[PDB]
C-alpha cells in the first residue's frame, strides 16, 4: 500500500525497491537521485567592497591662517599644513608671503565598483532540503524535484513520494559564510561596520545597499607637497583587495563530505553523506494480483561468470518456465547483488541471465523471479582493473 | 590543480603547476577527486 524505504543517499545509485504486496503481484521500482540541494538561511551582515578615500579640494589658505572643519563623515580628516608656500603651473599658488595654510580635508568613500562589489556577509540560518529523483516503476523511469523534506507531495505516474528529510547536516554550511562575487568562502565576519584593519571587512557595509559603512583603514594624511598642491595622504591596503586576493578555496575547493557547492543561492549539489527516507504511496489498483503474472516455476540459477568487481558482474543464467508469457519481475531477494535489469521478459521454458553487481566472492544471491526464489552459486574473482570512475557494488 | 578525498577529511592539497608533472594520487575509501586546471576533474575510485 505504502512503501516507506530508505535509499542510500548518494549521487546515481540504483536504489532498486521490491514493492511485493501480500497476495499482489512482485512490483518493483528502481529509483535514483539525481541530485539534492541543500539551501542555507542566508543572512546578509557585512557588505565587502573596496574603500576609496575621497581626497577634497585642496584648501589652500594663501597668504591666510587656515581654518578648521569638522568634516563628521567616514574617515573625514581636516589637517593643517603651516607654511603654505605652493607653487603652481601659473606660478605661485601664494600671492602672499609665508602666512598661508594648507587645510587637508579628505573623506572616506564607497566602491564605485559597489555594484560590482559583492562582499556578502550572509550570517547564516538553517538549511532548506529539496531533490530531484528519477523513479522506474511501471516500466516508466521519470523524475521528480521537489522541496525534500517530507512536507509536500510528489505524485507522478500515480506514484506519491514522500521525500526527505536527509540523516545528517554536515553541509557545506559554515556559520557566517561569504559570498565572495560567486564563491563560497566560510568567513569570520567581524562586527558589523567595526572592523579591524586591512582585513577582508575593512570597510564594512552593514546594508549591502545602505549609506552607513564602517570604514577605519587608517586613511592618514600626511604634511603637504612641499611647494606642490599635493595631499599625502596614507591608507592601509586594500583588505576588500587582500580578501580577493587570498580568496582561498571556494566550496569546490574546500568539498567536505564530498561536497558539491554552487551559489546565488549556495546549493550543495551532492551532500554526500546520509541516506533518504522516500515513501512511495503507491497507487493499490495498479498492483496486479498474485493470479494475475505469468507462474514462474522449474527455475535454474547459474553464475556464468563470478568477476568481483564494481560492474554487473555475476552474469547468471535461470532457465525458467513461466506460466505464460509476460514481463515477470526480477527482485533481488539477497543483501548484497543488485540485478542489472528489473523485470525480465520470461516467455516461457527459456533461460534470463541477468546480471548482478555485488563484491562478495562467495556469493549466493537468493532473487525472486515475479514469485519464486534461486539461490545462485558464484566464485567471484577479483577484477583485473585497479581504479575505476564510477562508484560500484 | 588539486586533489581531495572523496569524503569527509578532503585533505584538499593544491599546488599551481609549471613544468611537466607526475602527480602519485592515493586511493582514499571515498576515492578521490582532482581537478587539475579548467575542467571537471576526475574522480578516482579503487576496484579491489
Amino acid at each position: 500500500y505504502e512503501h516507506v524505504t530508505v535509499i542510500p543517499n548518494t549521487v546515481g545509485v540504483p536504489y532498486k525497491t521490491l514493492v511485493n504486496r501480500p497476495g499482489y503481484s512482485p512490483m518493483v521500482l528502481e529509483m535514483e537521485l539525481l541530485s539534492v540541494t541543500l539551501e542555507p538561511t542566508l543572512s546578509l551582515d557585512y557588505i565587502t567592497c573596496e574603500y576609496k578615500t575621497v581626497i577634497p579640494s585642496p584648501y589652500v589658505k594663501c597668504c591666510g591662517t587656515a581654518e578648521c572643519k569638522d568634516k563628521s563623515l567616514p574617515d573625514y580628516s581636516c589637517k593643517v599644513f603651516t607654511g603654505v608656500y605652493p607653487f603652481m603651473w601659473g606660478g605661485a599658488y601664494c600671492f602672499c608671503d609665508t602666512e598661508n595654510t594648507q587645510l587637508s580635508e579628505a573623506h572616506v568613500e564607497k566602491s564605485e565598483s559597489c555594484k560590482t562589489e559583492f562582499a556578502s556577509a550572509y550570517r547564516a540560518h538553517t538549511a532548506s532540503a529539496s531533490a530531484k529523483l528519477r523513479v522506474l516503476y511501471q516500466g516508466n523511469n521519470v523524475t521528480v524535484s521537489a522541496y525534500a523534506n517530507g512536507d509536500h507531495a510528489v505524485t507522478v505516474k500515480d506514484a506519491k513520494f514522500i521525500v526527505g528529510p536527509m540523516s545528517s547536516a554536515w553541509t557545506p554550511f559554515d556559520n557566517k559564510i561569504v559570498v565572495y562575487k560567486g564563491d563560497v568562502y566560510n568567513m569570520d565576519y567581524p562586527p558589523f561596520g567595526a572592523g579591524r584593519p586591512g582585513q577582508f571587512g575593512d570597510i564594512q557595509s552593514r546594508t549591502p545597499e545602505s549609506e552607513d559603512v564602517y570604514a577605519n583603514t587608517q586613511l592618514v594624511l600626511q604634511r603637504p607637497s612641499a611647494g606642490t598642491v599635493h595631499v599625502p595622504y596614507s591608507q592601509a591596503p586594500s583588505g576588500f583587495k587582500y580578501w580577493l586576493k587570498e580568496r582561498g578555496a571556494s566550496l569546490q575547493h574546500t568539498a567536505p563530505f564530498g561536497c558539491q557547492i554552487a551559489t546565488n543561492p549556495v546549493r550543495a549539489m551532492n551532500c554526500a553523506v546520509g541516506n533518504m527516507p522516500i515513501s512511495i504511496d503507491i497507487p493499490d489498483a495498479a498492483f496486479t494480483r498474485v493470479v494475475d503474472a505469468p507462474s514462474l516455476t522449474d527455475m535454474s540459477c547459474e553464475v556464468p561468470a563470478c568477476t568481483h568487481s564494481s560492474d554487473f558482474g555475476g552474469v547468471a543464467i535461470i532457465k525458467y518456465a513461466a506460466s505464460k508469457k509476460g514481463k515477470c519481475a526480477v527482485h533481488s531477494m539477497t543483501n548484497a547483488v543488485t540485478i542489472r535489469e528489473a523485470e525480465i521478459e520470461v516467455e516461457g521454458n527459456s533461460q534470463l541471465q541477468i546480471s548482478f553487481s555485488t563484491a562478495l566472492a562467495s556469493a549466493e544471491f537468493r532473487v525472486q523471479v515475479c514469485s519464486t526464489q534461486v539461490h545462485c552459486a558464484a566464485e567471484c574473482h577479483p577484477p583485473k582493473d585497479h581504479i575505476v570512475n564510477y562508484p560500484a557494488s | 590543480l588539486s586533489y581531495r578525498n572523496m569524503g569527509e577529511e578532503p585533505n584538499y592539497q593544491e599546488e599551481w603547476v609549471t613544468h611537466k608533472k607526475e602527480v602519485i594520487r592515493t586511493v582514499p575509501t571515498e576515492g578521490l577527486e582532482v581537478t587539475w586546471g579548467n575542467n571537471e576533474p576526475y574522480k578516482y575510485w579503487p576496484q579491489l
